[PDB]
C-alpha cells in the first residue's frame, strides 16, 4: 500500500509508462514532422481543385 | 541521462528508511506512554491500597505504599522528560519527511529540463558537423 | 572520490544493459497482474486466522 | 476482553484494507488493453513514418 | 482494438442498464444498503467508461 | 447523492 | 473460487478469449481492406447493371 | 517533452479545479481543517505548476 521497493503494481505501472510515453509521443512528434512538407498541404488544395474539377464534368454528364 | 537516473532510485529507498525510524520514534513515544499510564495506573492502585492499609491498621504498609509512591511519580516525571525530548526529535524527522517528498518530485521535473537542453546542445553539434 | 568514481561508471554501464534488456511491455502487465492476484489469496489466508 | 476489542478493530482495518485492495487490482486488469492497444497502435506508425 | 474495446465500453453500459435491475430490484425488496452497493458499481463503470 | 436517485427511483 | 490462480474454471476463460479475441479481429480486419478497394466496388456496380 | 509538460500542466489544473470544488463541499459538510489542506494542496499545484 505504501509502496515498498518492487511492490509489484506500483513498479509495473513505472515500467510501463516509461514505453508507452516514449512510443507514443514519437510516433505523434516524427508523424507531424512527415506530414511538415508544405507540397502536402499543396497537395489537400490539389484534392480540392480535381473534386471541383471533377464536379463541373461530373454534372454534365450526368446532366443529360 | 545517467547520472540523474542512479539518483532517483536510490533517494526512495532511503526515504522508506527513514519512515521504519519514524514508526519506531513513534513506538517508542507510545510504549513510554504506556509505561507512564501503567505507572499512573499503579499509583492509583497504591493510593487504593494505602488507604486500606489504615483501615486494616497497618501502619508501616501505609507509610511503604506513599513512598513507592513517590518513585512511581519519579519514574513518571522521567519518562514525561524523556517523552518532550523524543517529541520534539520526531517532529524534525516528520519535517524532514515532508520536505523530503517535495524534494524528490522537484527531482524529477528537474530530469526533464536536464534532458531538454542536452537535446539542444546536440543539434548545435550537428552544425559544427556540416 | 576514486571508488565512487567506479561505481558511477561501472553501476551506469551494468544498469544500462539490464534496463535496455529487460523493459519489453507485454512481459510487465502480466507478470504484475498475477502477482497481485496470488498476493490477494495470500492476504486472505492471513486475515482468516485473526478473525477466528 | 480488552485484547478482543483491540484487534476486532484491527481486524476491521485489515477487511478495509482488502475491499481497497479488489478495487486497485480491478484497475490494474483494464488498462491492460488500452496500453496494448496504444502500443500497437504506435508501432504501426513507427515502420510506416520512416519509409 | 477499436472494435474490441468499443464492444467491451458498451458492454460496461450494459453492466450499468443490468445494474439498474439489481438497484430497482433491492428497492423492490426494500435493501437500500444493497441498491447503494449497485449504484456503486453503476458509479464505479461510469467513471471506467469515461476512460476507455 | 445514490440517496438523492435511489429515493426518487424508490418513489413510485 | 478464490484459493489458487491455476484451477480450471478460471483459467479456461482466460485462454479462450485471448484466442477467440485475436481470431475474431484478424478476420474482420482483412474483410474489410478488401471491400475498401475501388476496383471490388466497381465489379459490384458492374454486376448491377448486368443483371437488368 | 512540450506535451508531456502541457499534460501535466493540464493534470495540476485538473486537479486544481478538483480541489477546488473540494474544498466547497468541506465548507458544505462542515470540515473545517479539510478545507484549509486543500487550499494549501492547490498552492503547492500551482507552484509545479508555475515551475513547469
Amino acid at each position: 500500500v505504501r509502496g515498498m521497493n518492487t511492490s509489484s503494481a506500483m513498479s509495473a505501472f513505472e515500467r510501463m509508462e516509461e514505453k508507452v510515453l516514449m512510443q507514443e509521443s514519437r510516433a505523434q512528434a516524427l508523424g507531424e514532422l512527415a506530414g511538415a512538407d508544405l507540397e502536402t498541404q499543396f497537395a489537400q488544395l490539389e484534392g480540392g481543385s480535381d473534386v471541383d474539377d471533377e464536379l463541373a464534368a461530373l454534372k454534365a454528364q450526368m446532366l443529360p | 541521462e545517467k547520472m540523474l537516473e542512479q539518483a532517483i532510485l536510490e533517494m526512495q529507498e532511503d526515504l522508506v528508511q527513514l519512515r521504519q525510524g519514524v514508526a519506531q520514534a513513534i513506538a517508542a513515544q507510545k510504549r513510554s506512554e504506556k509505561q507512564y499510564n501503567d505507572a499512573q495506573n499503579e499509583i492509583n492502585k497504591w493510593q487504593r491500597n494505602a488507604q486500606l492499609a489504615l483501615q486494616k491498621g497497618d501502619e508501616n504498609l501505609a507509610r511503604q505504599a506513599l513512598e513507592r509512591k513517590k518513585t512511581y511519580t519519579d519514574t513518571s516525571a522521567a519518562l514525561k522528560a524523556s517523552l518532550d525530548t523524543q517529541s520534539t526529535q520526531v517532529e524534525t524527522l516528520k519535517r524532514n519527511l515532508i520536505q523530503l517528498e517535495s524534494k524528490i518530485s522537484e527531482a524529477k521535473t528537474k530530469k526533464e529540463m536536464l534532458k531538454a537542453r542536452i537535446t539542444t546542445a546536440k543539434a548545435q553539434e550537428q552544425l559544427q558537423g556540416m | 572520490m576514486g571508488l565512487f568514481d567506479r561505481i558511477k561508471r561501472v553501476v551506469s554501464s551494468n544498469l544500462n544493459d539490464l534496463v535496455n534488456k529487460a523493459e519489453d511491455p507485454e512481459k510487465m502487465l502480466e507478470q504484475a497482474i498475477l502477482e497481485m492476484q496470488e498476493d490477494l489469496v495470500q492476504l486472505r489466508q492471513g486475515v482468516a486466522q485473526a478473525i477466528a
